[PDB]
């Protein structure tokens, strides 16, 4: 089979710079039987190069498609934050038809500390005997962020499952979610429940807690 | 307009059959082939199954022997007829049309395929109200936890989609064989609770369409 190879996961730009997004192919495809497509968030992929260098229609010439036999790139001139996207190549040589794994493509932004907020586990939950606690950290920037869980002042790491959003288009930030979830059993044996964050932004841990002992 | 609607995702058991479908829409169905090409959790696009406008039928080797890709122009519909599934199938699937090479041009929303011999279980939807601090800033921001779910996908909107803006779902996550996802919004402190903020969420395999009401606690 060919193997159709993007070394970088992720490539990060400000806006106005130029990122070269690379392809290998294991085999000659020649010309073109190599196409590039776009996948913004939210959305499933459109066509955006083929033939290696023919933009798509309605795709503007600030992308630029380039190389043939086993070497490509997608160069984006000038990149705007509109072109916050996945980006695959995919030779149509031969069968079976095959795809890079895609390059990420991340609009830098000015630093922005994340907006932080906990929240006890509802009534309904507790009825059932669950206690999930969560905490939303939102609108940050950059993408890299460590949360811990403390209960009355102990660090508390089992029972932590985290999820991250993908950059957002509209405002170039990432948000994350970290639920603890205990048994009521054990969440009613404690009063202070803290969710601490450590980012770029942050000198001494962003702090969000509550006391039970209150509404 | 170009529109590609896929059909039968869903949860089926390892050893199972499912069909998916495809209605197509806004182009002349015959002059175009037709394909399937899934995304799996760990991976990027894996091309499944490709069939000409007419009939010459190219697979896959991962699903060759299991998959029938078959199309019936006089309803311009596109089919994948799936058996011996297995864990590894488990993707979205999307449903894509070329041009006259194989580069597809126009590329379906895409349906969710679980295999997997868990059951289909409704999600528990809590309402996540904050604590008197986190109140009475600017702004102010609730949650809707949604929990132990099987299988994916679940759909959230705030107030029925009005409130879109500030609004974050975050991706499930697989634990105990049951699927969790959890949704904030932000509103101004103005508007909740002097209104209402409610979170609605669909899970379509286990018929399930509830509206959650997010209400401040009582001192």
């Amino acid at each position: 089979d060919i193997v159709m190879t993007q070394s970088h996961k992720f490539l990060s730009t400000s806006v106005g710079n130029r990122v070269s997004i690379t392809c290998k192919a294991s085999q000659d495809v020649g010309i073109g039987l190599v196409s590039w497509y776009q996948q913004k968030p939210g959305q499933s992929p459109k066509l955006l190069i083929h033939w290696a260098s023919t933009r798509h229609t309605g795709v503007p010439d600030r992308f630029t498609g380039s190389g043939s036999g086993t070497d490509f790139t997608l160069t984006i001139n000038n990149v705007q934050s509109e072109d916050l996207a996945t980006y695959f190549c995919q030779q149509f040589s031969n069968y079976p038809l095959t795809f890079g794994s895609g390059t990420r493509l991340e609009i830098k932004r000015a630093d922005a500390a994340p907006t932080v907020s906990i929240f006890p586990p509802s009534s309904e939950q507790l009825t059932s005997g669950g206690a999930s606690v969560v905490c939303f950290l939102n609108n940050f920037y950059p993408k890299d962020i460590n949360v811990k869980w403390k209960i009355d002042g102990s660090e508390r790491q089992n029972g932590v499952l985290n999820s991250w959003t993908d950059q957002d288009s509209k405002d170039s930030t990432y948000s994350m979610s970290s639920t603890l979830t205990l048994t009521k059993d054990e969440y009613e044996r404690h009063n202070s429940y803290t969710c601490e964050a450590t980012h770029k932004t942050s000198t001494s841990p962003i702090v969000k807690s509550f006391n039970r002992d209150e509404c | 307009e170009v529109k590609l609607v896929e059909s039968g995702g869903g949860l089926v058991q390892p050893g199972g059959s499912r069909k998916l479908s495809c209605a197509a829409s806004g182009f002349t169905f015959s002059d175009y082939g037709m394909a399937w090409v899934r995304q799996a959790p760990g991976k990027g696009p894996e091309w499944i199954a490709f069939i000409s406008n007419l009939s010459r039928i190219y697979y896959a080797d991962t699903v060759t022997g299991r998959f029938t890709i078959s199309r019936e122009n006089d309803k311009n519909t596109l089919f994948l007829e799936m058996s011996s599934l297995r864990s590894e199938d488990s993707a979205i699937y999307y449903c894509t049309r070329d041009d006259g090479y194989y580069r597809v041009d126009y590329w379906g929303q895409g349906a969710t395929l679980t295999v997997s011999s868990a059951k289909t279980t409704p999600p528990s939807v809590y309402p996540l109200a904050p604590g008197s601090a986190a109140q009475t800033n600017s702004m102010v921001t609730l949650g809707c936890l949604v929990k132990g779910y099987f299988p994916e996908p679940v759909t959230v909107t705030w107030n029925s989609g009005s409130l879109s803006s500030g609004v974050h779902t975050f991706p499930a996550v697989l634990q105990s064989d049951l699927y969790t996802l959890s949704s904030s919004v932000t509103v101004p402190s103005s508007t909740w609770p002097s209104e209402t903020v409610t979170c609605n969420v669909a899970h379509p395999a286990s018929s399930t369409k509830v509206d959650k009401k997010i209400v401040p606690r009582d001192c």
